[PDB]
RNA sequence: UCGCAAGGCUGAAACUUAAAGGAAUUGACGGAAGGGCACCACCAGGAGUGGAGCCUGCGGCUUAAUUUGACUCAACACGGGGAAACUCACCAGGUCCAGACACAAUAAGGAUUGACAGAUUGAGAGCUCUUUCUUGAUUUUGUGGGUGGUGGUGCAUGGCCGUUC
């Protein structure tokens, strides 16, 4: 995430960008 | 001023949703039976 | 999907409303708000709106909020809590759940009565759900049709089991230890009954509704008795029921002729030895 | 009272109510559908499911363990989780460790400290200092305000950009 949510769903770890496979069509 | 007939049974013309403690009565000077009540309610206990 | 574990958290506050408000919202499809107390005769202010609110969370109703025609439905658990509250109401279901069997519209639900014996809660959810204007009609009557068209040869001595209940979605069909036609192995008396597959279908038409749909999963040699294996037919062909006037029944009368033909040859490579029937005799003998 | 009649003329109370009534208006929902224009749909058929063995992914049995949930929001990603103990969110059994701040018992005859020698083991460990000796004033404990918010879930407040437009 970045800081303005709780996203506890769907977590990333992959490559540092820090957003979500539900995130490319937000974030 | 009249006597406490008894209990009253609670017949629904709105709203406050409890039996209300009330007291049947019938007076003394005329002897007509009316549906009578108390304020500062509850406290069911103190005469007869 | 389905939730199941959004119900007993109730009182009597629900249980007057229901049938009252099942047939207060077919008399008058989404009700605004102070009308739960009202059409079941409940009172305005207690332990009122802790029950709507208790309610609120269940889907079986919801609050749709809209401008002045407020809504309170009775998600799609108005339908399906409701009947399995119905059915607690109607003195059939006094539980819920020892259930096993999927399909769409139809959900093999396994049940045990009030007497003991087991049957089944079937349920009916088409589009899946999609439950809108004509998918609960649907289910509210076909319900109640399917209530109906289940003893079409029950009454003239033939095999057709028998429904119990009608509540909502719910059809209730003893319960029926099948084995079909994909699950078995070997037969005792082969050749009698190809050619009672010619005859069930002369049988379909005394009673006026020729039936056809036939796959591997048809016909089951069930378990009336256990022990000694006094077997049964149930005869899972419904859906293909045609009123005989339409046009269509030049290939559903050569359907009784030379359709059946391979399933007792090759699945029971051994090559028959009975006759067979026409229908020509049932257009005159009904 | 008037009439043969049906009725016509004159006309209440007991009780109950926060209303009954007049004209006037603004725009949700339609069980109104137009056109679009979309091949993430339809016709012509291709690939091919639909009958089965398994990687890959779950709802169900079984658990000390067979973990887990919402965003494009649902029938899906398994959350780079194909997997080794770690992964990996759970488990079968143990202890390194809690009293500071004040004063109260002993406080430097060992309170409690450590570069080490053993016993060390709980299911496999570092740790301890009763049995070399650094110790260095300092700190040991039955205690409570709570300084310790390395408990922030926060309540919004202040910009700032996922999100809603």
């Amino acid at each position: 995430q970045c800081r303005v949510c709780s996203s506890h769903t769907g977590l990333i770890r992959k490559y540092g960008l820090n957003i979500c496979r539900q995130c490319f069509r937000e974030k | 001023k009249g006597i406490v007939l008894e209990k009253l049974g609670i017949e629904s013309k709105q709203p406050n949703s409890a039996i209300r403690k009330c007291v049947r009565v019938q007076l003394i000077k005329n002897g007509k039976k009316v549906t009578a009540f108390v304020p500062n309610d509850g406290c069911l206990n103190f005469v007869d | 999907k389905l939730d199941t574990s959004h119900m007993r958290y109730l009182t009597t506050d629900d249980f007057r409303v229901l049938q009252a408000v099942e047939q207060g919202s077919r008399s008058h499809e989404v009700v605004p708000t102070p009308l739960i107390h009202q059409i079941s005769g409940m009172r305005s202010q207690s332990g009122t709106n802790r029950a709507i609110s208790d309610l609120a969370k269940l889907s079986l109703i919801s609050k749709m909020r809209n401008v002045k025609y407020d809504g309170y439905r009775l998600t799609y658990n108005g339908i399906d809590y409701l009947a399995l509250k119905t059915m607690l109401n109607r003195d059939t279901v006094y539980s819920v759940g020892n259930t096993i069997g999927v399909g769409k519209e139809s959900d093999i639900y396994k049940v045990s009565d009030k007497n003991g014996n087991p049957r089944v809660m079937k349920i009916h959810r088409l589009g899946r759900s999609n439950q809108g204007a004509n998918w609960m009609h649907l289910s509210r009557l076909a319900a109640n049709k399917e209530y109906q068209f289940m003893s079409m040869l029950y009454s003239k001595g033939f095999k057709v089991p028998e429904p119990f209940d009608n509540s909502r979605h719910i059809v209730v069909m003893e319960l029926i230890e099948g084995y079909p036609m994909r699950r078995l192995r070997k037969h005792k008396n082969i050749p009698k009954l190809y050619s009672d597959l010619m005859c069930f279908i002369v049988d379909l038409a005394n009673s006026g509704l020729i039936h056809c749909d036939f796959n591997e999963f048809n016909i089951m040699i069930k378990d009336k008795l256990e022990d000694e294996n006094d077997c049964g037919f149930v005869v899972i062909d419904f859906p293909q029921c045609i009123s005989i006037q339409h046009q269509d029944a030049d290939y559903y009368f050569q359907r009784d002729v030379d359709c059946i033909r391979r399933f007792f040859k090759k699945k029971l490579k051994y090559e028959p030895k009975p006759d067979s029937s026409m229908l020509d005799t049932e257009g005159f003998g009904d």
